[PDB]
């Protein structure tokens, strides 16, 4: 039969692991690296773009920061192809949400439903997993701002910072020695910017390999705005901090 | 039909609903509750085919209670009657269609205001101050066009109701045996049991 | 070699054998010894009935199919029953729809034909019994041989089980002899616990461990056992 | 890898034996049949003192006059005991009476080769085979009272007296001699009793192990542990008293 | 439009004794103002000593007795040739009639 | 690299399908049975051997009946030569529905064999352990066919296959060098009598049962018929004296 | 579409998929239940390998079936969601078509069997979790504790934990609560709960989450300093000598 | 891991072993084909074998007519020939029925190409041993030469050639086309193209042939029929009175 | 029968790659150049028709494919493999989008269209993934012209200029230098050329070339008139002559 060639991508290691998750976690490892940062008064995405080139097309692409919702973002890390089909399916459960109770769907609500999905392909249908992780950075009036990251496993979680994809340890211990409470958007912003420019492979850190995502909600309105950063507008900001 | 009536004052919404269920020539039952309670704070109340009546109740009951459960959060009465609409605009289309007309009202614990919704077995759904389903509307929507307030007291709701019943019982063919009265606010939903003569 | 050819029966060894089919068929030596003999008026069965302790039970080897067919087991009991089952569903339907008999002859293709589909699917397992199925219908006294590959014979007589070869053996010699015991079943019934007798060893035939079934002319294919088969012991 | 439903070159089923191993690692089950009833007896064994000890069922009701003892992978048996319990409550809907303790046990044991990843024979759904054996004891107007041993293997035999679990093979050893077919309830509960003592690795207690039986009059009962605690004491007395 | 029932008239008649109990039916078959047959049986032997009859529209009532029938054969086969009582066998033809009820 | 046997649609690297050929020899294997194709039919011959006294005489019938004009007789795997069969009853019962002509031999040639190839398509299914001579008459002649294991068919004069396989076409290409002008269905009838004789010298160990049937225009009406008692019995003899 | 026989037999009949499914259980956070003489006390750790985490949002481990039973598990976080889920739903069915909530036993051997299904049908894997429900029953006063694993097995404790180091707050428990006279208030209910806890959480105030079931859905979640608070006075308790 | 040489799924070099040990199975019956188009004509040549005495080689043949003007020539088994022969029947009937005119040669081939190309990525679906020639004389293009592979690949041809001496086929014709400098053999009789065709078969494969020993295909404005044993003695004796 | 592959044929290793999205990536690398180049008024991609034998016809072939009136693709790797999804990429174009909102789709959706069919070549059970890796370019009224490149893993990004295919790594480099954000079409048809020339070995002429642009709407190849908005397709395919009269002033 057909049994010689099944990887068998739904089982458990001796040691009670999940081999292909662990895999799938491993390819993350090398994918850009993306930081969510919570504020009081907003939220903060950032992401380094993987592979550029003079060529490449900025002002055109989106690599890392997807909008879901109006009030709803997430920054990825892994398979861009495998980010979509996902990315898609969570925006029209968004949709449906609104449709059936005329209210916008709950962060978390969005972010468990998504982390169920990826569980699914971990227990059964012998398909192999998302090869994605996420930090999702929304806001809502029953929690007001949230950040939560998930991964192949289908598991998630809330964070105040975090990062994911490549040099993870290094960003997340930065983070965990500057974070501190009373932030602020543009605190937070600075973070981001300097914890990306010491994990960076690269040489410097310019604003043609960088995408920027802000969740705030402008006082003189009172209502919360998704931004994402145009490359004239990462450029401005990158040179304000003080990387030039 | 049955009566079901629905009235929304300053701080809380106000449900009447006949007692009587007759079968043919027989009143089998004085004392029936045309009700159901979604939520500590949304109540509805419903009139219509024999079977679909409580089935639909309950099972969407068995839904909100489930979200409640699952979010640890209770849905706003709004939330919950576009559920409610969707459901049977659903069930409009289908193979056998519920007939069921219902009145839903609760309280906004964020919004701190009570409110009343109507839904029909179509899946038409209206926010009003008053409502009622049946032939019910059609002698009480004159009185409360005439005697309503927006920010009248739910004792002065309550006297305003007993003057809809009262016209009920003179003018309508049938003896509905009276009727249950319950009061959704933002301390929750209770009955007055004593309406029999209030 | 062996070892990598005979994973599933939808592979052939490089000299053309199904293994599982073959590892099939072991289990029919393995198991306990039944026999299987006619003559031009009756056809009967006699089978040795096994047990686990002396505590337990002996086991049944004959299955009544219609009530002028049926069969005796040699292998796994639960197969037997599927396969059996599946034959009266048969018998059953010709009646029904043909107002027919079926015919051993017919019964004997259905059962090959249906063990045949689970040796040439990815997913199956062949059957791991044997049946010796006996018969009266349209054209005299029958019986037939079923292995687990799907072949099925019509012969005078035969034996299927753990030192079935005795038997087989004494049959074949004593031929010309019980195929012409018409109208007396007792002798039939003699000369088939004789040749079973003939693949005994550990024990000797007793009354809750040996049984016979016999159908015929005037018979409706009858089991006995205990008390039932004293009269032959 | 190879084949659920394989054939090992000596002319068995590979998972069913190893499903049969399972079973020797299970907990002990005992059942005697006497002219009286029949008396099933199992060990608790519990995996710590915190457990409460009497939450645990390894001796069901499949009706009034049939219940059963399991011995090894117990989760598994919870599928077979329904479909048993339905077995028996349907054949009442249907004939009017109630189903022949064998005809019972018949239907468990159709269950258990019920398995593959597309065995060629209908639409067998279950992808390994049950690890549990069954101990099936009632009593019926056709053949009185009956002990049944259901295995995974789909087949099953009578016994006047059977053990399964860890220490069968000796305790059956043991039944071999002191069974007899003039044996009483009462006898056969101390005898159960008794085996259970020697073959488990706890002293036997009305805690850490539990009795139970079928008569025609009262059907299928279970010992609570104070009737059961005084049958061990009568049994200690018994004992020392030769 | 196409009516798959008919009738075919006939009366039967049932009696229990103290030991014993009778089964009658006349032997006629019709079709509106025509007779089908003078001799057509109506009462059968199931066996186990049941005797029965489905009388009004016989096609329904041959299948009827013929799947009855077919109950009693497997009723044998499934539990050792045991006697399938009266009442039994009453409760077995409940189900298969109701099995129809639409 | 090697294993290239071990599934069944698996090409070798020279391009070969192993469990084809293996399920050919369970086919060499099997007893001989041979076709002769006359001037107005075509005659069926076999070898039935004698594994004991205990075997029924004339029972255990071999060559089957396709239709009521079709023949069909096979070496190797006897149930999968029924399977076969039974799949070329419904081939055929399907034709003849639609178009009312019972299906001429050629057409029916193609349905077993667009049936075999297909079972060595998939890894899921094992090759048919039978090669099949089988023949009729129809609108346009008599025809003879000879299918194997592979899925391969092709017209013949004369046929056979099984263990005699060599003795018999050697007899048979003697028989087509010897009669340019045709053969008659008598003749057809005793000269397959004699070669399945002389095929039994590769099997002369134990003892056999002759089968023959024969489907001529002018001896069966165009009908598939078996040869039995006396035309039988003299071919029988034509036989034994030129064995001798 | 895809059946391959994922839990099957090995030689000496173990089932290692679900052994395995255990060992991902070995490796979860601890998790530890107590009843009491009118209460059930649930208590679970929270892991360091990270922290900078939102608790207000991230999800915890002790979650509501219904108003009356809780679940808490050691595992597999995203198993446990489905298991929930599951359990969650039967809760609201059951009540709908028997009129009563279910009794924790009857919730638990629900659970118990999804999970006894999932090793033995083919296409998917055993859930690496395993659970403590606890609650009260309908209209009735004595509490209730069941636990569950892989394998699909389940009973009653007076007191247990899962995960890791659960050999060690097991041997505390055992050595430390005495069914004849079970931790007859709420608080010394809770306290022997924070320090069987504290014999492996390793001084983790944040760490350590405590959850209170009371008869008639009398549930409640208690906050840091509730808990800190009991820390605080065990931590005495051995200086104190 | 090793199995990426038993399905079709890619090898480290980005390769498609079972693909490639297709190619090698159509070498398998040893005969070699050559198409060309005439001025208004196609003819397709093919080498014939008949080995055994007990075969009718009347019916022995790898060109089949799959439509009333498409013809196409297998090289490689007879059971996968047959098998693509009844799939381009079926599809040339139902493309009738459904778009009411005749399914033009290179959408014919196109349509045969697409479906082996899915057996190259799907894994239960095995190619097929066989390389399709299809020709006709399009309503719309004219004398047509179309070719498959196990790969999934085609194209059309002013000439080819296929089977064990492929190659030196293919530099013949090659030549006498760098020669002609025109893409077709200016003649207007298909009588003379298919002498033309057996020629320059035997010039490149060294061979004389009997009328036993070839298979003639001929498509014409709407008609694709095949040569007799006599019309090709008769093809066969034209081209001897020139030698 | 029926297929029992459900399962991944493409899964992770323990080092985190996607074996066959590497392989077929490999195979992408082995394929023939292909090219793109963005232009202020126009988009142009070209690649080399490889002929496979003297006697085959290389005009009964498409390497730069229509999409819509205003999208066109080409492709390096497997040509088996880009022949069905041009077919699947046209039909998708119109049941997902020309279907319901009466126009074609706008270049980055319809690469987003055919991205998703290459993602799940990559996850579905029992295949492998598309040998291929594409150049689509094209134009709509709200986004303009543009350049994208479709890989086997499903991946897109999209390029002012890019190759891909056997001399990518010198023909990017060489467009790196020549590329500006103020070229008209026709100096990057020119551009295009010249890059081509490097990868090319034998023959370079307009018949072993095969190239398109996405220009200006074409009126004269609408077929019909008599409908203002209806103004032409965009895409051109050019002619074996329209390359040559150009490869003399290369």
């Amino acid at each position: 039969g057909s049994r010689r060639y099944d990887s068998r991508t739904t089982i458990f290691s001796p040691e009670g692991r999940l081999y292909q998750v662990e895999y799938a976690l491993e390819s993350i490892s090398h994918a850009g690296t993306a930081i969510g940062i919570m504020a009081s008064d907003g939220i903060v995405l950032a992401a380094e773009r993987k592979v550029t080139s003079t060529l490449l097309e900025q002002d055109t692409s989106t690599e890392k920061l997807y909008k879901l919702n109006d009030k709803i973002a997430v920054a990825v890390a892994g398979l861009t192809a495998d980010a979509e089909i996902l990315i898609n399916t969570a925006r029209i459960h968004a949709q449906n949400y609104l449709k059936t109770y005329n209210e916008d769907i709950p962060v978390e609500i969005l972010v468990r439903r998504l982390s169920d999905i990826k569980q699914g392909y971990t227990q059964h249908g012998g398909l192999r997993p998302f090869g994605v992780s996420f930090i999702y950075a929304g806001y809502d009036d029953r929690y007001g701002y949230q950040l939560y990251t998930s991964n192949p496993s289908g598991n998630y979680t809330g964070w105040k910072a975090i990062s994911v994809g490549a040099n993870t340890s290094a960003a997340q211990t930065l983070l965990q020695m500057d974070y501190k409470d009373d932030m602020k958007v543009d605190d937070a912003i600075e973070l981001a910017l300097k914890t990306l420019s010491k994990t960076t492979d690269s040489s410097a850190l310019t604003y043609d390999r960088l995408e920027f995502a802000t969740i705030r909600k402008g006082a003189n309105d009172g209502e919360v705005y998704q931004k994402i950063f145009k490359p004239q507008e990462i450029k401005d900001i990158l040179v304000k901090t003080g990387i030039t | 039909m049955d009566i079901i009536l629905g009235i929304r004052v300053q701080d809380s919404v106000i449900l009447a609903s006949s007692k009587a269920v007759t079968r043919g020539i027989s009143v089998l039952k004085d004392s029936d509750d045309k009700t159901r309670q979604l939520s500590p704070h949304t109540l509805m109340s419903f009139a219509g085919e024999a079977g679909d009546t409580v089935q639909f109740a309950e099972y969407i009951q068995a839904n909100i209670q489930l979200y409640s459960i699952r979010e640890d959060y209770e849905l706003s009465p709004q939330a919950v009657s576009s559920f409610v609409r969707q459901e049977l605009a659903k069930s409009i289309r289908s193979r056998r269609p519920y007939q069921v007309n219902v009145l839903i009202g609760g309280y906004d614990k964020k919004k701190n205001k009570p409110e009343l919704y109507q839904i029909d077995y179509l899946g038409t759904k209206v926010e009003l101050p008053y409502g009622a389903h049946g032939y019910s509307g059609f002698y009480t929507f004159s009185l409360l066009d005439h005697h309503y307030r927006p920010d009248m007291t739910t004792e002065e709701g309550l006297d305003l109701l007993k003057l809809c019943v009262q016209e009920l019982e003179k003018r309508m063919p049938m003896d509905f045996k009276g009727v249950i009265v319950k009061i959704v606010d933002k301390d929750g939903i209770r009955q007055v049991d004593d309406f029999q003569a209030q | 070699f062996r070892n990598n050819y005979d994973g599933d029966t939808v592979t052939f060894s490089p000299t053309g054998r199904l293994f599982q089919v073959e590892y099939a068929l072991e289990a029919i030596k393995q198991g306990s010894v039944t026999v299987g003999l006619r003559s031009n008026t009756h056809a009967v069965l006699v089978a040795l009935k096994r047990n686990a302790d002396e505590l337990s039970s002996y086991q049944k080897k004959i299955i009544k199919c219609d009530e002028h067919m049926g069969l005796s087991l040699a292998g796994l009991a639960p197969d037997a029953r599927v396969l059996s089952n599946y034959l009266r569903q048969q018998c059953n339907y010709s009646s029904l729809v043909f107002n027919r008999k079926l015919a051993v002859e017919r019964a004997g293709h259905l059962l090959c034909d249906k063990a045949q589909k689970n040796t040439q699917s990815y997913g199956g397992r062949p059957y791991g019994v044997g049946l010796l199925i006996i018969g009266y219908d349209k054209s005299g006294a029958h019986l037939l041989e079923f292995q687990p590959s799907g072949n099925v014979t019509e012969l005078y007589g035969t034996a299927i089980g753990a030192r079935s070869q005795g038997a087989k053996t004494y049959l074949e010699r004593t031929l010309d002899t019980f195929i012409k015991i018409d109208g007396n079943p007792d002798e039939l019934i003699k000369a088939g616990v004789e040749a079973i007798s003939q693949s005994l060893r550990d024990e000797s035939l007793t009354v809750d461990n040996l049984s016979i079934a016999i159908v015929g002319k005037d018979t409706p294919f009858t089991i006995y056992d205990g008390e039932a088969v004293a009269k032959y012991i | 890898d190879r084949g659920v439903s394989t054939f090992s070159p000596e002319g068995r089923l590979f998972q069913v034996e190893y499903s049969l191993e399972a079973i020797k690692l299970g907990s002990t089950a005992i059942g005697i049949a006497t002219k009286e009833g029949v008396v099933l007896g199992v060990e608790k064994r519990a995996t710590s003192p915190l457990l409460e000890s009497d939450s645990i069922e390894k001796i069901v009701e499949i009706d009034r006059h049939i219940g059963c003892a399991m011995s090894g992978l117990t989760a598994d048996a919870r599928s077979m005991i329904e479909h048993a319990r339905t077995a028996a409550v349907t054949h009442n809907l249907y004939y009017d009476e109630d189903i022949n303790v064998e005809s019972l046990t018949q239907s468990v044991c159709d269950l258990a080769l019920r398995f593959g990843e597309g065995a060629s024979g209908e639409e067998r759904l279950m992808s390994r085979p049950f690890g549990v054996a069954l101990l099936i004891a009632g009593h019926d107007a056709d053949d009185g009272y009956q002990l049944f041993h259901a295995e995974p293997s789909g087949t099953f035999y009578r016994y006047n007296a059977k053990a399964i679990g860890s220490g069968s093979e000796g305790a059956q050893a043991e039944l071999l001699n002191e069974w007899h077919s003039s044996l009483t309830l009462k006898e056969a509960e101390l005898l159960v009793l008794k085996i259970l003592k020697q073959v488990m690795e706890e002293k036997l207690d009305e805690n850490n192990a539990q009795l139970s039986c079928i008569t025609k009059q009262d059907g299928f009962k279970i010992y609570d542990n104070e009737k059961t605690a005084e049958l061990i004491k009568e049994l200690k007395e018994k004992e020392a008293a030769e | 439009q196409f009516n798959p029932y008919g009738d075919n008239g006939g009366t039967i008649l049932g009696i229990a004794g103290e030991d014993f109990a009778v089964l009658a039916g006349d032997t006629r078959n019709i079709t509106d103002y025509s007779i089908n047959s003078r001799y057509e049986p109506k009462v059968f032997d199931c066996g186990d000593n049941i005797v029965m009859s489905a009388n009004g529209f016989a096609a329904d009532g041959d299948a009827l007795v013929k799947r009855f029938k077919n109950s009693v054969k497997w009723y044998h086969f499934d539990h050792n040739d045991k006697k399938l009582s009266i009442n039994s066998a009453a409760r077995n033809i409940q189900h298969l009639l109701y099995g129809k009820r639409f | 690299g090697t294993g290239y046997d071990l599934s069944n649609s698996v090409f070798s690297p020279d391009g070969r399908n192993f469990q084809v050929e293996y399920a050919v020899k369970a086919v060499e294997n099997g007893t001989t049975s041979i076709g002769i194709k006359c001037n107005d039919g075509v005659v069926f011959a076999v070898e039935k051997l004698i594994t004991s006294k205990l075997l029924v005489p004339q029972k255990n019938v071999k060559i089957q009946v396709v239709d009521r004009h079709i023949g069909c007789v096979y070496s190797g795997l006897i149930p999968d030569g029924r399977h076969l069969v039974n799949r070329g009853r419904e081939e055929a019962a399907s034709f003849k529905k639609l178009y009312k002509t019972p299906i001429p031999i050629p057409a029916f040639a193609d349905r077993l064999g667009q049936y075999v190839q297909a079972h060595t398509l998939y890894n899921s299914v094992r090759p048919f352990g039978v090669s099949t001579i089988f023949g009729g008459v129809d609108k346009n002649g008599a025809h003879l066919y000879m299918l194997e294991p592979s899925g391969s068919y092709w017209g013949y004069k004369g046929a056979a296959t099984g263990k005699g396989r060599q003795s018999a076409k050697a007899e048979l290409e003697k028989l087509v060098d010897h009669h340019p002008e045709g053969l008659s269905a008598r003749e057809a009838v005793k000269q397959a009598a004699k070669i399945i004789y002389l095929a039994h010298e590769d099997n002369k160990e134990k003892d056999f049962e002759l089968e023959i049937s024969w489907c001529s225009l002018s001896e069966t009406n165009g009908l598939h018929k078996f040869v039995k008692g006396d035309l039988l019995q003299e071919a029988i003899d034509f036989a034994q004296k030129e064995i001798n | 579409g895809y059946d391959r026989a994922l839990s099957i037999f090995s030689p000496d009949g173990h089932i290692f998929q679900v052994e395995y499914a255990l060992e991902a259980v070995k490796r979860g956070t601890c998790a530890v239940g107590v009843k009491g003489k009118n209460c059930v006390v649930l208590g679970c750790e929270r892991r360091s390998t990270l922290k900078l985490q939102d608790t207000r949002i991230t999800p915890s481990k002790v979650s509501k079936i219904d108003s009356h039973v809780v679940l808490s598990f050691s595992g597999l976080n995203a198993d446990s969601r489905i298991l929930i889920e599951k359990a969650r739903v039967e809760a609201q069915s059951h009540r709908l078509t028997l009129e009563d909530p279910v009794t924790v036993e009857y919730l638990t051997r629900y659970v118990a069997g999804v999970q006894q299904r999932y090793t033995q049908s083919g296409g998917v894997r055993p859930f690496g979790v395993s659970t403590l429900i606890a609650g009260f029953d309908p209209r009735d006063d004595e509490p209730k504790l069941y636990q569950t694993e892989p394998s699909g097995i389940y009973s009653s404790w007076s007191a247990q934990t899962i995960g890791r180091n659960s050999k060690t707050v097991r041997e505390f428990l055992e050595k430390n609560y005495d069914r004849k006279e079970p931790p007859a208030t709420v608080e010394e209910c809770v306290k022997l709960t924070v320090r069987s806890l504290l014999e492996v959480v390793q001084t983790g105030a944040k760490n350590i989450e405590i959850t209170v079931v009371k008869p008639d859905s009398d549930i409640v979640a208690l906050s840091s300093e509730e808990i800190n608070q009991y820390v605080t006075q065990i931590e005495q308790e051995k200086q104190e000598q | 891991a090793g199995y990426d040489r038993h399905i079709t799924i890619f090898s480290p070099e980005g390769r498609l072993y079972q693909v490639e040990y297709a190619f090698k199975a159509t070498n398998q019956t040893n005969i070699n084909s050559l198409a060309v188009r005439g001025k208004d004509c196609t003819v397709v040549i093919s080498q014939k074998k008949v080995p055994d005495k007990l075969l009718d080689p009347t019916t022995v043949s790898y060109i089949f007519c799959i439509s009333r003007t498409i013809g196409m020539v297998v090289n490689g088994p007879i059971p996968d020939a047959r098998n693509a022969a009844l799939r381009a029947k079926a599809e040339a009937a139902e493309f009738r029925y459904k778009y009411g005119y005749d399914m033009p040669c290179d959408v014919l081939a196109k349509r045969m190409a697409n479906l082996s190309q899915i057996y190259t990525q799907r894994a239960y679906m095995r190619p097929l041993g066989v390389i399709l020639t299809f020709v006709s004389v399009d309503e719309e293009l004219g004398p047509s030469i179309y070719k498959t592979d196990p790969a999934g690949y085609y194209v059309g041809y002013k000439a080819t050639a296929t089977g064990p001496k492929q190659q030196e086929i293919t530099t013949n014709l090659e030549n006498h086309f760098k020669k002609s400098k025109i893409d077709h053999i200016n003649e207007e009789s298909w009588e003379k193209v298919v002498e033309f065709a057996i020629t320059h078969m035997i010039d490149a494969l060294g061979t004389e042939f009997s009328k036993n020993d070839l298979e003639v295909g001929v498509a014409t404005k709407d008609k694709f029929f095949t040569l007799s044993a006599e019309n090709i003695e008769e093809r066969l004796v034209a081209i001897a009175e020139q030698d | 029968m029926t297929d029992r592959y459900s399962f991944s044929l493409t899964t992770f290793s323990p080092s985190g790659k996607l074996g066959q999205i590497d392989y077929a990536l490999t195979a992408v690398k082995q394929g023939v150049t292909s090219l793109g180049i963005k232009a202020t008024n126009g988009v142009v991609i070209a690649t080399e028709k490889k002929s496979s034998s003297p006697l085959a016809m290389s005009e009964t072939l498409s390497k730069v494919s229509l999409l819509t009136p205003d999208i066109g693709a080409v492709y390096s790797g497997m040509g088996p493999d880009y022949r069905v999804l041009v077919d699947k990429s046209r039909k998708v174009a119109h049941t997902s989008y020309k279907r319901i909102y009466g126009e074609y789709p706008p270049t980055k959706l319809l690469v987003s269209e055919v991205a998703k069919i290459m993602q799940e070549a990559t996850q579905s059970g029992g295949v492998r993934p598309f040998g291929v890796s594409l150049l689509i370019a094209g134009h709509d009224e709200f986004n303009g012209f543009s350049l994208y490149q479709v890989d086997p893993s499903g991946s897109y990004f999209p390029w002012k200029a890019t190759a891909i295919g056997k001399g990518s790594v010198a023909a990017k480099t060489f467009l790196e230098k020549r590329w500006n954000d103020e070229l008209e079409l026709e100096d990057a048809i020119h551009i295009a050329l010249l890059t081509l020339k490097e990868s090319v070995e034998g023959e370079f002429n307009g018949d072993t070339i095969e190239l398109a642009i996405i220009g200006d709407e074409n009126p004269d190849l609408l077929g019909y008139t008599g409908i203002p908005t209806d103004k032409g397709p965009r895409f051109r395919k050019l002619t074996s002559q329209e390359i040559n009269d150009r490869l003399e002033a290369l």
